[PDB]
């Protein structure tokens, strides 16, 4: 499935910013939105088309109809300057988590996830990432790896069920990367073998919402700050 | 097909699925939105209570034998937990205690030899239901009354929103169900416990649910009412349901 | 009516609450208020009407007739009211929407003849809409009992619930059951079970005998008022399911 | 291991309520209720929390065992709520005091063993006060069903009503009955009569069999909230009377 | 023996004053009177249903009354925009001509219905009009053709039930016009054969309200802009 975002949007302070997300009948699917500031954990700002999480101001609103979902930010502040991504989830698909291409927005003027194991590696070599989760009972949470390569958008890499019993990979890494989980230590693992130069990226740990079975929900409601893997 | 009678108990606690907006609010829904136009209503998945279900495996039997469910004992668990008026609830007035949970509630359970069969009916057919939930498909204005196209098996836990589905009285030949809906802002929750009450599951011919593939299905929804936070926001509160089911061996042909 | 000589018929009967447009099916038009008894022309889409169906039964032909012995009935969609996120006015700032609550009427009837009905009006001078069948040549006695107001439930979306009640003076081939609960804040209390059956047999052990191999089902299930964000109130209704067990009877 | 019925005895008793007793002159009452604490920082005063009442009645030494066959029970002092002249906030200017009303819970049990209870919390992070016995190492699972929270009602004025319910997955040798009615304005409805009896026999015709020649009675009777002139609210409770008919029953060993 | 509704041909009103339009009929008080506003080259709008009920979007200034032999449309605080033609209308289920329109009063100070197939034809020729309805489930709606000849009032032509089962026609066109419907395509048809010069008119498509059986209700609650047929 393809999500189309205008590459950039410019807005004066106090004015309204509108970010579109194009998709074939996207109105029939639940669209989530993420704000991403450089060197920061992405933040979920809209879930299921128009729902604001606790802490997101009323100025931020979401819409979804026909072929276009829309993120609207009113009374724009300096703090709104960031990258914005739409995202959908199709349970019944080869690539079940899809991000938009992203939108750079310029304005004219508890739970912790801690990643480790990032570094420098020979092409064809190996590296294992860890995410130490804090303040959640880990087996109740589908967990995900999402990366950003230099000058490219957020790319979903891998997903695992709370039980450890359901695993999904993007084709790019299928056969080379292995997602695993130790619920006793509340730690998520990404074993990266047969490393390529295209794998150079910041690797983000992404939590899905609490689920009594730790099922996949299609929502990345909390992120770690990331770890750099350079090849 | 059902012949002469040829005993076992199974126990289960079925946890509620009220939305679980985060670990610390397990048994609650997300805060309720209000005043969305029928034309643009996308509820958050965590806002919507769903039916609880589970499939209990029975002893492998083997003129074939089947487990016949004969009685059920069931009650709602933790009813006294609503006597906590010291935490989270908005004060009823200045210097007063917190507001008791109250308002619309639904209390429902079923026992069957197959998944509970359900019929779809919507307040608003144009409601955009969230990915992860299973709701009436290609709904029309007819979906706001009776549209016989909306048939489903309660075949997944935390999936079928209570607001979209009811037990289908035109089916469920092999299930017994019981439900009460009480709607209103200030409905007091009224819940009884006793280990002396039993419900017979036998039909007019004296035949209880017959367990296909030595599987017993239990289903429940226990929305107890709305919890009002200090802010004035409202959340559904649910409780688990306990089942004790007495089964006997029953002979059947082919 | 002689000695007894099995069939089931199933039916969902949709409600007739007014249907102010397709998107609001199961609902009425907003309720009007404070109209003088002397100048009240209600809109048809404001008035809930009785639901009826004549189910054709198998041709049987010392003649045999279909005899209704049992009825299983429940209201369909009782959980649709746990939607407090769309259309309803917040119960307070930051809160969810107002539950459907208020005056309600729950009725069903099974018979071998059209349900016979008696007319009582709150205002005899009400100008009822064209398309509706209401008490004819109404007098002041129509606000109490006027034996002139006899009718047959013989058309759907036609007979206004507020003008008609089941006639206890008639209905010898019909068994009827209804409950009115009136009030601003009346909580809707609805039960569902596949374990309950109602016997339609009389003191002589004879149930409704179906005339013209035809079974009549009748219903009125107003669940209460939906208060919109405006403050406007509309009626909300739900369909009713019937499963009726019949046997052959010699007559 | 139960044989035929063998003769008869009555035991009469009352259980006084444990509503918190904030001071002597407020016996039958809880401390004034706090409100709007965050789930993160909730330390209720022990005297704020009603607890289950229980006692173990010793029986004649008497193999034979005492079998509890019937119980007569009522709540004592229901008419005491017709005092609207003292302590209650006036319903309006020149008016009488506000009747006790709101959430209530009426429960009793008779058994040959301590009542078996299951833990369930509104808020698993609630910091329960020293002196009370509440679910141990509670988790978010404790806000729904967590089978780790099993207890014997084995101490008076110890198990907060708000944390514990009778466990329907156990109590083979106890009969229990409870009603919870929640809401700000719930009217208390209480019936008294010396003509009502509750049979304790099970489907096989066997009542509770008293182990260690011991009868256990348990109760909680929270009648509702009392509103002071200030607007503060306190639980009000009443004692419960039991009359239990027992018979000698033969058993193997 | 077909019912007659009498309207004064014209009414004049100063801005801010009240305009009163009468509708005379033998015992019209015993029938449900509806009112339509019609501005030249626009779809008629229903402004009052069942004697006094205002549709959503009609201002409180517009009021309806009906008693004895006279129904009355009252427009208070009159604006320039109120200048139009006004028609009363009744419906008699058990009659040869069941929709009767008034003679009209010239007052001087979602769902779509799209008609096509209008044009120029030799007298005695043939023409088929279509109405493409949008945003409604067509079999739930009684549909109607209503025409306006040059310098004459709105004239009810033909009616059909939702099922396609109840055909009604004015004597004028009886045996020359056929009304039809294809609910699969949500299209209404008027087959006009043996055309006369008296048939030169704008042909309006008129929807009746939603009905669970698509019955005739006697109410034209939504209209198309019209199509001209010159013969």
């Amino acid at each position: 499935y393809v999500l189309t975002q205008p590459p950039s949007v410019s807005v004066a302070p106090g004015k309204t910013a509108r970010i579109t997300c194009g998709g074939n009948n996207i109105g029939s699917r639940s669209v989530h939105w993420y704000q991403h500031k450089p060197g920061q954990a992405p933040v979920m700002i809209i879930s299921y088309d128009m729902n604001r999480p606790s802490g997101i101001p009323e100025r931020v609103s979401g819409s979804n109809y026909g072929n276009t979902a829309t993120l609207t930010i009113s009374r724009v502040e300096a703090g709104d300057e960031a990258d914005y991504y739409c995202q959908v989830w199709d349970s019944r698909s080869d690539h079940p988590y899809v991000f938009g291409t992203g939108t750079r927005v310029t304005v004219l003027g508890e739970v912790q996830l801690v990643e480790s194991g990032g570094g420098l590696v020979k092409p064809g070599g190996s590296l294992r990432l860890s995410c130490a989760a804090s303040g959640i009972t880990f087996q109740y949470y589908a967990m995900n790896w999402v990366r950003q390569a230099p000058g490219k958008g957020l790319e979903w890499v891998s997903s695992i069920g709370g039980r450890g019993d359901t695993t999904y990979y993007t084709d790019s890494v299928k056969g080379r990367f292995t997602i695993s989980r130790d619920n006793s230590k509340s730690t998520l693992y990404l074993q990266m073998n047969s490393l390529r130069a295209e794998d150079t990226a910041v690797y983000y740990c992404a939590k899905e919402p609490f689920d009594s079975s730790g099922d996949h929900r299609g929502v990345f409601d909390y992120w770690g700050q990331g770890t750099l893997v350079t090849v | 097909e059902v012949l002469e009678v040829k005993i076992t108990e199974v126990e289960c606690f079925l946890n509620p699925e009220m939305g679980d907006p985060d670990e610390n609010l397990r048994g609650f829904s997300l805060k309720l939105s209000a005043e969305n136009d029928f034309s643009s209503d996308s509820p958050e998945r965590k806002m919507l209570p769903c039916y609880s279900t589970a499939r209990i495996p029975l002893p492998n039997l083997n003129n074939l034998l089947m487990w016949e469910a004969v009685t059920v004992q069931t009650e709602v668990i933790g009813i006294t937990s609503m006597l906590n008026l010291h935490a989270g609830s908005q004060k009823v007035h200045e210097h007063g205690g917190g507001k008791p949970i109250q308002g619309s509630n639904f209390h429902f359970f079923a026992v069957g030899g197959d998944p509970l069969e359900m019929q779809g009916v919507l307040m608003n057919y144009r409601t955009k239901y969230p990915d992860g939930t299973i709701t009436p498909k290609n709904p029309t204005a007819q979906s706001q009354v009776m549209n016989t196209d909306h048939k489903a098996y309660l075949d997944k836990n935390n999936a079928y929103p209570v607001e979209c589905w009811v037990p289908d009285p035109s089916r469920n030949e092999n299930t017994r169900y019981f439900g009460t809906f009480t709607g209103g802002e200030n409905v007091p929750p009224v819940l009884h416990v006793t280990n002396t009450a039993t419900t017979v599951l036998l039909d007019e011919q004296g035949v209880g649910p017959l367990c296909k593939a030595d599987s017993l299905y239990v289903s429940a929804a226990d929305i107890c009412g709305l919890f009002t936070n200090s802010s004035g926001t409202q959340q559904w509160r649910g409780l688990a349901r306990y089942f004790k089911i007495r089964l006997r061996k029953r002979s059947v042909k082919n």
